[PDB]
DNA sequence: GCCTATCGATGTATATATCTGACACGTGCCTGGAGACTAGGGAGTAATCCCCTTGGCGGTTAAAACGCGGGGGACAGCGCGTACGTGCGTTTAAGCGGTGCTAGAGCTGTCTACGACCAATTGAGCGGCCTCGGCACCGGGATTCTGAT
DNA sequence: ATCAGAATCCCGGTGCCGAGGCCGCTCAATTGGTCGTAGACAGCTCTAGCACCGCTTAAACGCACGTACGCGCTGTCCCCCGCGTTTTAACCGCCAAGGGGATTACTCCCTAGTCTCCAGGCACGTGTCAGATATATACATCGATAGGC
């Protein structure tokens, strides 16, 4: 019958995701939404693939950071799941939500 | 030959990854969309400043140096690429 | 008893004064020859304390003669204040009542002297006297005494004829000139003294017989012994003292660790001026600053106090100089003697006001900041109040102070121009001071005040030996590349002794066997300490006035303490090259880092050759004055312009001058051929003097001759309400429009004077009335007005000399701050009567 | 002969030079200037790789990655401030867990 | 067929220094190599807004100083300017 | 007796102050600070008047601008009182240490 | 009595009434008591780091007067760049 | 006419402009059309800004542009707001806004 | 006595045409300038960036185009290329 | 427990009031923008190799897809009782107003050391490649954690 | 409470291709000479920031409790997690077109630099009227009022 109980493993997948070094996006996924987004300014473009890495490394530390930002807000506001409203109020403070 | 929705690629399980790896312990499910909205707006930025450097450069194919300097361009900076 | 004694005049009520050998003797001399019944005449040189002498003559009359009096003394009534105090401080006992003012006052006092019968001295005026001869000859006088005697040279004044006609049975006449260049004063005089012994028809006896004493030694011993009994005249310094003579010490203190700590880094941190010869100008002349705090004091320099700033001890023992003051001030209070104190740094009396609220001292403090007034309060307070200490900035004050009160005065560091010191001096050993003074210079032994003081010590004696000597050897004034090579000898000198020992070398030292035998906390005047003389073989060595504790100044560095500064440089630059030298080092390590660009710090360069540096001192010169000419020409055509616009001003508003223009080079011909003294014989003091009326200013009281009214006022036209403006508008209205149309039109300049009828509604029965207004203030909108400007009245008052001989008219002016109590009169009336009543033009004054 | 070995450095003196030559900084350009910058920029790499060799040995690694890098400049505290908006690639992120997140 | 320059000999050079025996990943390399470069500009830049608000047509060694002063931060200058002030007087002195 | 019931008076008072374009920090006490902050970088230092000014005006609006920030912290954090806690998770997220 | 007196730190100076104030233009209606020392701390560094950027220009100028050039430079360095006192 | 900026119809100095940039030192040359395209720019920028402030003043009742107009304009336009995000204005002020939490019931 | 030189008449002669009938204050036109040089430098520093990226030695109006796009908002852009362009149109004929 | 008023209190936008320096305009002059004349190498000029990305296949796997179950946090309710809003008075000192002072900013001139440009030349390091073992990586060792005891 | 029993490291041993080292030829870093301007460096001239007193009146200090907010503890209840369990196409290995980037080499115009000059911009100049300050509202919300229902 014994089953870990909610958040713990939870705590432990934290732990691990902060000791691994390694992406934690889909590629492909991602190669496509690069390739989606880009569709708007311009239609049959090419890509060096370190293009799409670059890409992939700079979105990730990007909304890893907000992910820390939105967890302190949901913190401060003495909660522990994270919502939109907190990331409304640190895109606005951080004047990214000018 | 065109793309779409791969956004939500970006799944529940690839935005828990990354909550994790913030230090997050419980998400609410409105939180991914409401990433989703976010790093479009992001990417759209740096793309598109990607494409007009591409584009001043006469290239067709974008560069990681497009990238390098967008990113400082906003400020931001990605060592290990380029150079 | 022993000369009168002077116990006895003493106890005949003399007090707070010593009959000093040159007074007592003068005294005794007036009672001897009272026993002989010979009338006197003191003719001592002025500043003798003729005052004084009198003073206890009348002591030894009530005291030993039991002459109760009245006795009369006639004197001029700038001295007159001095004999009343005089009075009243040394001789309280005899009842010294004054009798002068103005026509209603003297009325007043004849009504008190009939009613209050009961005065021993009386103290009046020569013209008050000549007056009131009727009024003064009412009292039964015992004996007469006339200071500054020379108004009876003449024996047809009036003055000698009413004098004359006085009860009197012993005389005693004061004069500092017996001899006007004519016997007949004396002789004048003499038979004054004693009628009896000397006719008043001899007069030409005695002068033919005495005439040519220069030439005739025998005549000069006859008229003398005839003399001895009547006139006592005295020669300075050698009795007659009058001023305590002067005494001036050198002070050598020690220094202490920490300012040794100071010296070191300072001079360690700016070595480069001794390298380059040509940035030593600005780079020494800072660091001489710092090195004079230092010597000072170290708190002069900031985060040197220990942290938390409070007051104690460590603050004496931070300064060798201070350190030796504070005991200098105890031994001083203990003293009770008065200690002035000059410095060039304001920093360190704020330090000493601190200092003085640590031990509690009483003390003033006046700088260059200190604002008149609260000038006046200090000096005030220092002169009535016991306050032991008065901190001087040395720069501020050298103007006009009077500090006789105190005996003391130090310098902490000396002045670039000796004439300043000279100049402060003046103000406390000035004339009237009682006791001797001591004057005090600071000097840190092998210090860098001793080298600087050794070179500017050579120059300021040879300044001041200078001034009272007149054979001016100024010490050549060197060109700032030899100032340099002079700033770096001292900063050469003394280096084995200043580093070889890093602890303090404040010596305690008996300050007693430096200065002197103190006598009722006064400083024997004592000759400066020639080491004394024991006979055998004469060596000659200087014990003259650059001697002080038998130490010789003007000596250069010594040749080693210069090869141990070089020696430190290398040292020093050792250290950078050992440190620069070795590998790299990083931050976790913690490594010692090095300070910032070497040539980050400017470096000055090599000297163009002396061929060259003639060279362009020459183009420098020249290229200067070229510019200047051309520059001020040009600078000229501006003015030029301006002024078309001024008449273009002046011409568009239709407006007519009232102002007279500045008459300020036009020759005063008053009869060219030696401008010497014309002597006034005495009849009548009343007919040159400025006559005073009370009465309404804007009414002269001229008979049938033209009147010239005389006002000061702004350029603004804007016409008073209230007082005098009132009684002006009440006479003519004119005088406000012509003021107002003038201030609007742009009429009235600085000295400019306005010159208008004044006869249009009331109008004297003979002669015009012209009123003159001066135009001597200007009010911007900070309201603030210069006084009625001093420049300004110059000028009206030669353009009314000119104008009122030139229409021979008599001159009306008020009397300019007679309701206000202490108001400065005398610059105003001095003019006028120099400009005008000197020179024969009626002046009638109205207050 | 070389500049550099003149100097001391590591670095290239001439390159250096040139460097400042092509990049349109200024008028003109002193000799001693490129050797105070190259001295500056061989010292902060060099403050900085002793740190990323010390992450590298205690990560028991001969051979220093871009991990140890990351975990090296937020550690001195004034590379992280020089380097506030830098990222490394394959650099991770800094292990922390909020107290409030930690079990009773 | 192409030549590409680069200061990873520099930094191997250096690495030696910290560490003899250590050795570094390309990546490590190549990201150093850009910090390095990046660093100039900054740098090099503010040298440049220094001299056109003095009005200066030459850079020198105060620029150097006093731009490093301002982007190492604080006293990440300090250690910096020591040693770099001292490759110069070596430079200066040598000739 | 009257008096205003709490926050009335500080309604006004935003309101006013928004409406108008005064500095809100006494000149004097502002250039005293700053001077004796320059004794704690330098012995000598003088300073033109014109650039104390521009500090007064540019240090306003950095304390303006986080004060409404960490106004909104408050009210996310369901609250009216603005506390210490709300200024550092604003700075914190400014990225300001 | 007048010599000298002990007088508060020109932070203070900076007011409570001028914190609350700046707080009110801000938008603040309720204010707690701890803010007045942390704003003051908050402001002190702002400051320390303009005034050290400034005295740096300043001094490589080689002047002896702060010029309000040297704060636009330092506030344009550090992002904040404010209109209205040069150019 | 000689100046450049009236063939360009443009307010702005182009000869000013060129001058600049070549002191500037942002290349080694500069072709005479990107003084005149820059110039065209700040000067739309400028007609841009000043009819905000125009409109600003004129709504205030006034016939005078002052600092208070710009900030007002300024944050309205939410471009310029974003492009100027970080830039102070001397005697600007803020926009009045109140939080509904805190507005009274 | 130093001469100086500013935007200041520009700016007014602008102001007259957007607005005729009003004025502006001397801090306000202070403002101005100060914009003026600021939003020069940002596209000068970047066009030299551009540049060198390209290792061009001569700026042209491509790279002040290309800065524009890069700095300027999304709509404000579009305004201010337009503006460029067409002076530059208009000026070339000359 | 309202909810509709209510006075009137304290305050606020408005009227018309008057007052002035900051806003305008130009003057007198210059200085640097233009209108010339001129050269040559920079950007465009085009052709080309051969490469990098895109195209392309299916396999095999981890991974994502989808749900139940639930207990703890997310969520609101409530009373506690302090402390922060308010208006009182008390007192300090910030402001607007001056004064005197000289440090130090400011321009100018002359020329030289410092660096610019030009050049010859050597060799640092350069592209392309090869060799060895730190590391990844795998299976599978031991250790130590949670919630169930 | 202590322990079982999920699930975390530690470890040996393998084997891959990356890191470190080799040489190469080019082109440029260091070696070698001339000029010249900048800055520097020194001078002289004058400005504005600075030190000081001064009165004034508004501000902050300092008063108090009332007030209502934020507090800690209350209870509610259903959602993100834990784990199973389902199902994916990503990742990965292999090949292979050709669009395109970067390489090559070349031409002519453009901009830079040339000299002479003049007209738009400015600093100094002078004035004036929109905005600042009057002053006393007229007129709105808030306070308690204060009722009635």
């Amino acid at each position: 019958p014994h089953r870990y109980r909610p958040g713990t493993v939870a705590l432990r997948e934290i732990r691990r995701y902060q000791k691994s070094t390694e992406l934690l996006i889909r590629k492909l996924p991602f190669q496509r939404l690069v390739r989606e987004i880009a569709q708007d300014f311009k239609t049959d473009l090419r890509f060096q693939s370190s293009a799409v890495m670059a890409l992939q490394e700079a979105s990730e530390a990007y909304l890893v950071a907000l992910f820390e930002d939105t967890n302190l807000a949901a913190i401060h506001a003495k909660r522990v799941t994270i919502m939109p409203k907190d990331i409304q109020l640190a895109r606005r403070i951080r004047g990214e939500r000018a | 030959k065109v793309l779409r929705d791969n956004i939500q690629g970006i799944t529940k399980p690839a935005i828990r990854r990354l909550a994790r790896r913030g230090g997050v312990k419980r998400i609410s499910g409105l939180i991914y969309e409401e990433t989703r909205g976010v790093l479009k707006v992001f990417l759209e930025n740096v793309i598109r400043d990607a494409v007009t450097y591409t584009e001043h450069a006469k290239r067709k194919t974008v560069t990681a140096m497009d990238v390098v300097y967008a990113l400082k361009r906003q400020g931001r900076t990605l060592y290990g690429f380029g150079g | 008893a022993a000369r009168v004694q002077e116990q006895d005049l003493r106890q005949w009520g003399l007090t707070g004064i010593h009959l000093r050998s040159y007074q007592l003797e003068g005294v005794n001399w007036l009672a001897q020859r009272f026993h002989c019944q010979n009338g006197c005449i003191l003719g001592d040189e002025m500043g003798l304390g003729k005052t004084c002498q009198t003073i206890a003559l009348f002591i030894y009359l009530a005291g030993r003669l039991n002459d109760e009096g009245p006795f009369l003394i006639l004197c001029p009534l700038s001295v007159l204040s001095n004999w009343k105090e005089e009075m009243q401080r040394f001789a309280p006992g005899l009842s010294c009542v004054t009798y002068a003012g103005d026509k209603e006052e003297r009325a007043c006092l004849q009504q008190d002297l009939k009613q209050e019968s009961r005065f021993h001295v009386l103290l009046t005026t020569y013209e008050i006297c000549l007056k009131d001869a009727s009024f003064l000859k009412s009292f039964p006088w015992s004996v007469l005494v006339v200071d500054e005697a020379h108004r009876l040279k003449n024996q047809s004044s009036l003055l000698h004829k009413t004098l004359s006609e006085f009860s009197v049975v012993f005389s005693l006449l004061l004069t500092g000139t017996p001899i006007q260049n004519s016997l007949q004063e004396l002789y004048s005089l003499l038979s004054f003294v004693e009628p009896d012994l000397f006719s008043k028809e001899e007069v030409g006896d005695f002068i033919q017989r005495y005439q040519d004493i220069e030439k005739e030694s025998e005549s000069a011993s006859e008229l003398h012994k005839l003399l001895q009994p009547f006139l006592l005249r005295r020669v300075k310094a050698e009795v007659a003292t009058e001023l305590p003579k002067k005494t001036e010490v050198v002070i050598y203190h020690g220094m202490s660790a920490l300012q040794k700590k100071y010296y070191k880094a300072i001079l360690m941190k700016d070595l480069d001026a001794f390298e380059n010869e040509t940035a030593k100008k600005v780079k020494l002349q800072n660091i001489l600053s710092q090195l004079r705090k230092c010597v000072d004091h170290p708190y002069l320099f900031d985060g040197v106090e220990p942290e938390p700033f409070e007051v104690g001890d460590h603050l004496t023992e931070a300064s060798g100089k201070l350190h030796l003051l504070d005991k200098l001030l105890a031994f001083l209070y203990s003293g009770g003697h008065r200690v002035l104190l000059f410095s060039q740094m304001t920093q360190m009396l704020d330090i000493l006001q601190d200092y003085m609220d640590y031990r509690g001292y009483s003390y003033e403090r006046v700088d260059g900041s200190v604002r008149g007034e609260e000038r006046h309060l200090a000096i005030k307070n220092f002169g009535q109040q016991p306050i032991f200490v008065f901190l001087l900035s040395t720069r501020a004050g050298g103007v006009g102070m009077n500090l006789t009160a105190a005996d003391t005065v130090i310098f902490v560091d000396s002045d670039f121009n000796p004439q300043n010191d000279l100049q402060a001096a003046a103000r406390a050993h000035r004339i009237g001071q009682n006791k001797s003074v001591k004057v005090i210079r600071l000097i840190g032994r092998d210090t860098v005040e001793e080298i600087v003081y050794r070179k500017a010590a050579s120059k300021l004696q040879l300044t001041n030996m200078i001034i009272e000597g007149g054979h001016f050897t100024l010490g050549a004034q060197k060109p700032a590349a030899d100032a340099d090579l002079q700033l770096s000898e001292i900063l050469k000198f003394g280096l084995d002794k200043l580093l070889a020992s890093e602890g303090s070398t404040m010596d305690e030292i008996d300050l007693e066997s430096i200065l002197g035998e103190t006598k009722d906390g006064q400083w024997v005047s004592d000759a400066l300490p020639a080491a004394e003389g024991g006979s055998r073989d004469q060596e000659e060595g200087k014990n003259h006035m650059y001697l002080f504790e038998g130490k010789d100044y003007s000596k250069e560095p010594s040749k080693e303490d210069r090869k141990s500064f070089e020696q430190l440089v290398n040292l020093q630059k050792t250290l950078l090259e050992k440190a620069s030298q070795e590998g790299r080092s990083l931050r976790n390590k913690g490594s010692v880092l090095i300070p910032g660009l070497v040539e980050g710090s400017t470096k000055r360069k090599r000297v163009l050759s002396p061929e060259e540096l003639e060279d362009r001192q020459k183009k420098r010169q020249e290229a200067a004055a070229k510019r200047r000419r051309l520059i001020e020409e040009k600078k000229r055509q501006k003015e030029e312009a301006e002024h078309k616009k001024k008449m273009a001003w002046w011409e568009s508003n239709n407006y007519q001058s009232f102002c007279l223009p500045s008459e300020e080079s036009e020759p005063e011909d008053l009869e060219n051929g030696e401008e010497s003294s014309a002597e006034l014989d005495y009849q009548d003091p009343d007919a040159t003097s400025l006559k005073y009326v009370s009465g309404d200013v804007t009414h002269p009281q001229a008979g049938a001759e033209d009147a010239l009214i005389v006002h000061c006022v702004d350029d603004s036209g804007h016409w008073g309400r209230g007082g005098l403006f009132t009684a002006l508008e009440k006479r003519s209205a004119e005088p406000r429009k012509i003021y107002e149309l003038a201030g609007k039109m742009k009429d009235l300049s600085l000295g400019g004077v306005l010159l208008f009828p004044v006869d249009d509604k009331e109008s004297r029965n003979k002669g015009q009335d012209l009123l003159a207004l001066i135009v001597a203030q200007h009010r911007d909108r900070s309201n603030v007005l210069s006084g009625i400007k001093m420049a300004a009245l110059e000028e009206g008052l030669k353009k009314i000399f000119l104008a009122a001989k030139k229409k021979k008219a008599s001159v009306h002016l008020p009397r300019i701050g007679h309701a206000t109590k202490g108001f400065n009169w005398y610059g105003t009336e001095r003019l006028i009567r120099k400009h005008l009543a000197a020179r024969g033009i009626p002046t009638y004054i109205y207050y | 002969k070389t500049r550099s070995s003149r100097a001391g450095l590591q670095f290239p003196v001439g390159r250096v030079h040139r460097l400042l030559r092509k990049g349109n900084y200024a008028e003109r350009v002193g000799a001693g200037a490129p050797v105070y910058l190259a001295a500056v920029l061989e010292y902060l790499t060099a403050e900085i790789l002793e740190l990323a060799g010390n992450a590298a040995r205690d990560n028991k690694k001969t051979r220093i990655i871009p991990r140890h890098l990351q975990l090296a400049v937020r550690n001195d505290e004034e590379l992280n401030k020089l380097l506030g908006r830098v990222t490394i690639a394959q650099g991770g992120v800094l292990p922390n867990i909020q107290s409030v997140l930690l079990p009773k | 067929k192409t030549r590409k320059e680069s200061y990873a000999i520099y930094v191997y050079k250096v690495l030696k220094q910290v560490h003899p025996d250590t050795g570094i990943s390309s990546k490590a390399m190549s990201i150093m190599n850009s910090f390095v470069n990046d660093v100039f500009e900054r740098i090099a830049g503010e040298a440049s807004r220094l001299a056109h608000y003095n009005k200066r047509s030459t850079i020198t060694s105060r620029e150097i100083q006093t731009a490093v002063r301002l982007l190492l931060p604080g006293e990440l200058a300090k250690h910096a300017v020591s040693e770099g002030t001292k490759a110069v007087t070596k430079y200066t002195s040598a000739k």
